[PDB]
RNA sequence: UUGGCGGAAAGGCCUUGGGUGCUUGCUGGCGAAUUGCAAUGUCAUUUUGCGUGGGGAUAAAUCAUUUGUAUACGACUUAGA
RNA sequence: CCUGAAAAUGGAUGGCGCUCAAGCGUGUUACCUAUACUCUACCGUCAGGGUUGAUAUGAUGCCCUGACGAGUAGGCAGGCGUGGAGGUCAGUGACGAAGCCUAGACCGUAAGGUCGGGUCGAACGGCCUCUAGUGCAGAUCUUGGUGGUAGUAGCAAAUAUU
RNA sequence: AUACUGCCAGCUGGGACUGAGGACUGCGACGUAAGUCAAGGAUGCUGGCAUAAUGGUUAUAUGCCGCCCGUCUUGAAACAC
RNA sequence: AAAUUGUUGAAAGGGAAGGGCAUUUGAUCAGACAUGGUGUUUUGUAUU
């Protein structure tokens, strides 16, 4: 429970959540920003597909000195990656969220990410050795992985507000005059 | 409802911002005074943060007095109400925030009975 | 009729400044027609409008106006200092301006 | 005043023309200036290339594209004064060259349209007899500007529809004149010239 | 300079049709189709355009294609360009 | 307690005002301003427009009229700030102005409850109106052309300028 | 509706014959008020979206596979129902 | 005015640009504007002074008059805030103390004080005094924590794996 | 005569900023006693709104201005720490 | 709690950003009632 800011109801939505998670954050984040808002059947098989090499994740934030390819030709950048280890790990959360979906009779072909959020999760320290004996970090950057879906639906937004309002007598009197003009 | 006092006029109603406490996150907002020897601030070159001095000192007439007019009070029971009571025109009480609700309730209340304005009369109650 | 005016076509230049701090409680007008100080002499004392457009209606109307007046000459080219209300916000420096014929000596 | 104030650039000045025109900018006139291959400088055109290639010598040591961009079509040239006169480098300033339109030549838009001279600026006023100046089409040719010919042919193009228009409006001008002279010398006409009209 | 406008024949070869495509093979091949329509009629919008260049367009360039199926290349792909006409008027050189 | 008391306390009765030394004498109507000069109004629902004046209101309100049969601006008071004095006048002699004042133009003031979300003239005024008018015009079409004028409106043209133009 | 002219950025300017409205060229009748003594007292929009109907024609590009006239990776050049 | 008159990145009457000048010498006025001058309001400081009388009142009060206000090092004064102590408010509080978050409000020139909303769960505050291990942006400060660099340098000696 | 200079407790206009004080007291002026006055500091009449309209806070835009603070130093934004 | 971070929302962004004075624009917000009642056309008749 306590999720991430989410505007959405929890009659329409499910949940996984994945803590402690020994997989790289930043590449974690580009691959959860990708699926990001996605239907979650189409996500399911982009996945698959980066794994397969056939599609990428674009790497937007943390993307300092990668390398380019075509495959980020249709998301408009130039630098994007496959990050099997953290594609594997949203997709094992994607599918708990979908049996949550199911168990909480959802209709499963109109379930869409609306929320996904990766954190840093506490670093899980080594050492490394270092010319002239010294010792340095070698630290992992675990994620904290969590995802909502929820049916999508129409319009939300309607019935806008009375809106009073508040005219001075000369205002009035040139409204009078001209409807009286207007036939 | 109240005496006509001269207009209430604020020489300075911006903050005064303690230098650099935009540029470092150490540094509180909490205004102090820079006391480097090459400051501008110090110095009080052209285009530099105005420092607080007391020419912004507000009128004797209007110090203290909120917008209605009122002088604040802090009140924190029905009994200081009763040194509150006759000056309606030049006080307005208000409550601490460490009343509970229904303690909160019997001063407002006591104020209502005796015309006494109170400065935050929506804390705790519901619309 | 096809022509409505009933002011003068002016338009705000400048604020009242040196050559490298501004004043931007008194603005700077200049009149059309005028170009001597003797000819502004008619305007001063004038009120002064300026009208500009929100996409908010607010009052019934997306029209809004800050009102002014012609206090005293500028210079030596008919130029004029004008007071408003509120301060004109500085990015009309070169909009036009209504220079209305009230209060009236003729 | 008007909306749009087009200029014909011959026998101005380019330094008052540009000088008159920044302010009519700054103060929120659109200036169009036309003609500019026929805008004078003052001073011998010697000395006017030799000032242009004074100008064409400075340019960023580590890279020539960062340096200085000397145009050369003598609307370019006039640009570059009037934006010495602007204050370029604010909102403002940029705003106040974006109502500044130039061209050498007077193109279609405003071939059709009144062109007005800004007298304070005008060679023939402002320079004295006998002072030598330059035209800025012969020095923009002179320093590195490709079109003058093509630009003169299409003046000539111009100038030639524009003088068989004149020939029309004067024959027009001409019936009217002589049909308002006979049904002239009534009491309206009488009236009007003892009202002042 | 600047083109007024250019004046295309009435059956294109699949040679240089196969230049404005990027992906010729999975396509309808609809290029130039709706051009061929306006033509076969004498000056729907062909000896119009034509008068154009001739009344206007100092300068006529010719727009040629390269046989390289002759070629024993594997492009398949005919490299068009634009050769300059430079001799006698516009009109000698727009009706050549 | 959270606060103990102020140390001393001050008046509290209401300051009576001081005696003032002013005193409210007659305007002095700009001598253009003289009854029978035809006005043309700067500001209002019938800006721009050329009526005559008839008298000077003791609120220092100047009334004018139309007429209202010429151009339908009834008898109304203006501000002498608010209208240019034109060198055109007609004699209103013959004219009855005695009867206005302040006490005529009264207004029954509408109530602050009404608030006009959704939501005419008194007979003896429209009288009042037709009679003056009436006498009014009996005068005005001596002259030639001054109907015309009073009915057309007034604008300012391109090229008008007002520090130049004698009205 | 007709005949034109204008390629410099033409994108506009003329013109023939009709339908229709106004005409202050000169005389009339009716109406205007109350917005109350001024309050810009709201009258122009190469905007966009959501709707209705009068028409109109029913593609590509990228990835993937491939080429090597290219190439660090992108990119480029090819081919592929 | 010209010749005398040659320096190294491109280049500076500030720039544009200016030639009966927008240059030089001189003269006459008009005009622009400094935290200066004049006149007002308000703040503080200093000085000079008024003010006994009785309920409902403090004369460590109330009021009148004038002048003045730049400041490092430095001196003094009046205040704000923190831990603890004596007194007092028969003070606030599990019906929510303390703490914390809050481009919400109010007050004070300011130090800061008060309050609204959220979180929290057991103590805390106003006033008169006493006391000090009493206020931090710096000290290559101390301890702990966390960044950009950065998914980067790199994980290439010892023949080699399928 | 006019020009120029000086003076007027000479006259007549146009415009802007300010309204501090809060019973009387004072110096006056005009008047014929009484009163009135522009004489020790703004009153009178009128209108609109009475709500985010004025205003506050806040973010942005715009005009002008604004070098990084602490320190040692005659001198620091310093290519001084 | 802060540094630091993710998501959402708002806004800005032509070789920094931040700031002062002033207005505009958007968002957001405090502050005067009806209170004694000479009028009393009125209920639980001194209860508005």
């Amino acid at each position: 429970a306590r999720y991430g800011a989410t505007s959405t109801n929890p009659a329409k939505s499910a949940s996984a959540r994945g803590s402690y998670l020994r997989v790289s954050f930043k590449n974690t984040r580009e691959t959860a920003q990708a699926i990001n808002g996605w239907e979650l059947t189409k996500a399911q098989k982009y996945l698959e597909q980066v794994l397969d090499h056939q599609r990428a994740i674009p790497f937007r934030r943390f993307n300092s000195s990668i390398g380019r390819t075509a495959q980020g030709k249709e998301f408009g950048v130039t630098k994007a990656r496959w990050p099997a280890k953290s594609v594997k790990f949203v997709q094992g959360l994607l599918q708990n969220a979908a049996a949550n979906a199911e168990a909480k009779g959802l209709d499963a072909t109109k379930l869409y990410v609306s929320h996904i959020q990766v954190n840093q999760a506490p670093k899980q320290r080594r050492r490394t050795y270092r010319a002239h004996g010294r010792i340095n970090k070698y630290e992992s950057s675990p994620s904290h992985i969590e995802l909502v879906v929820t049916e999508k639906e129409e319009a939300v937004a309607k019935a806008a507000e009375k809106k009073v309002v508040r005219l001075t007598s000369r205002q009035r009197g040139r409204i009078a005059a001209q409807k009286r003009i207007a036939a | 409802a109240s005496l006509p006092h001269p207009k209430i006029v604020k020489k300075h109603t911006k903050k005064f911002k303690r230098h650099h406490s935009d540029r470092y996150h150490r540094v509180a907002e909490n205004w102090r005074k820079q006391k480097g020897i090459d400051s501008v601030v110090r110095r009080r070159f052209r285009g530099n943060i105005s420092q607080p001095k007391i020419g912004y000192g507000s009128n004797k007439k209007t110090k203290f007095l909120s917008p209605s007019g009122h002088k604040t009070f802090l009140v924190a029971n029905v009994k200081d109400l009763e040194t509150l009571t006759m000056h309606t025109k030049t006080y307005a009480a208000e409550i601490a925030h460490n009343i509970s609700a229904k303690n909160r309730v019997v001063i407002l209340a006591r104020a209502k009975a005796l015309g006494i304005k109170v400065t935050n009369p929506k804390g705790r109650l519901a619309l | 009729a096809e022509s409505h005016r009933l002011y003068v076509k002016g338009k705000h230049l400048s604020y009242q400044r040196s050559k490298r701090v501004n004043n931007p409680n008194v603005s700077l007008i200049k009149i059309e027609g005028v170009a001597t100080p003797q000819d502004a002499q008619f305007y001063l004392g004038k009120r002064i409008a300026y009208v500009y457009r929100a996409s908010k209606e607010v009052r019934g109307s997306k029209i809004r106006v800050m009102w002014g007046k012609v206090t005293r000459t500028h210079g030596n080219s008919g130029v004029v200092r004008a007071t408003f209300r509120n301060n004109l916000p500085a990015k009309t420096f070169g909009a036009s301006v209504r220079i209305f014929l009230y209060p009236s000596n003729i | 005043v008007e909306p749009v104030v087009v200029i014909d650039g011959k026998g101005h000045l380019v330094g008052r023309l540009a000088s008159v025109v920044a302010k009519q900018l700054l103060n929120g006139q659109k200036i169009v200036v036309v003609r500019a291959e026929e805008l004078n400088i003052s001073g011998e055109f010697f000395r006017n290339k030799l000032k242009y290639h004074d100008f064409l010598r400075k340019a960023t040591a580590f890279n020539k594209t960062r340096g200085p961009f000397h145009f050369r079509a003598p609307s370019r040239i006039f640009y570059k004064a009037l934006r010495g006169m602007v204050s370029h480098k604010t909102a403002r300033g940029k705003a106040a060259l974006e109502r500044l339109k130039v061209f050498e030549g007077i193109p279609p838009p405003y071939d059709k349209k009144k062109r007005v001279v800004v007298p304070q600026a005008l060679r023939v006023l402002r320079l004295k007899p006998g002072r030598k100046y330059t035209t800025l089409g012969k020095l923009s040719t002179s320093v590195g500007w490709k079109y003058e010919d093509v630009v003169a042919k299409l003046e000539a193009k111009r100038k030639v529809s524009s003088a068989e228009y004149y020939a029309k409006k004067r024959a027009f001008t001409k019936k009217v004149a002589s049909a308002n002279a006979t049904a002239a010398e009534s009491d309206v006409a009488k009236q009007l010239a003892a009202l002042g009209y | 300079l600047r083109s007024l406008t250019t004046v295309w024949a009435e059956h294109l070869s699949d040679e240089v049709k196969r230049r404005f495509y990027k992906n010729w093979y999975k396509s309808k091949k609809k290029a130039f189709t709706k051009y061929s329509a306006k033509y076969a009629q004498d000056g729907a919008g062909i000896e119009r355009e034509l008068a154009r260049i001739k009344k206007y367009a100092s300068v006529v360039r010719v727009l040629v294609h390269t046989q390289i199926r002759k070629t024993p290349l594997a492009q398949k792909k005919a490299h068009l360009a634009e050769i300059q006409l430079n001799g006698g008027s516009i009109s000698e050189k727009v009706d050549w | 307690t959270a606060q103990q008391a102020p140390k001393w306390y001050p008046s509290e009765d209401v300051a009576a005002p001081k005696k003032t030394r002013k005193a409210v004498r007659p305007q002095k109507l700009r001598a253009s301003l003289v009854p029978g000069t035809v006005l043309i109004l700067l500001a209002g629902r019938f800006r721009g427009k050329r009526v005559v004046y008839l008298k000077h209101l003791e609120d220092n309100t100047l009334l004018v009229t139309g007429p209202f049969k010429v151009n339908g601006v009834p008898l109304r008071r203006v501000n002498a700030r608010y209208v240019i004095a034109t060198s055109t006048k007609v004699s209103v002699e013959g004219v009855n102005v005695e009867k206005f004042n302040v006490e005529y133009f009264a207004k029954e003031k509408l109530t602050k409850k009404e608030k006009k979300e959704a939501n005419e003239i008194k007979t003896e005024r429209v009288e009042d109106q037709k009679v003056v008018d009436k006498a009014l015009l009996a005068e005005i079409k001596k002259t030639p052309l001054l109907k015309q004028y009073l009915s057309a409106s007034f604008s300012l043209k391109n090229g008008d300028k007002p520090h130049l133009l004698k009205f």
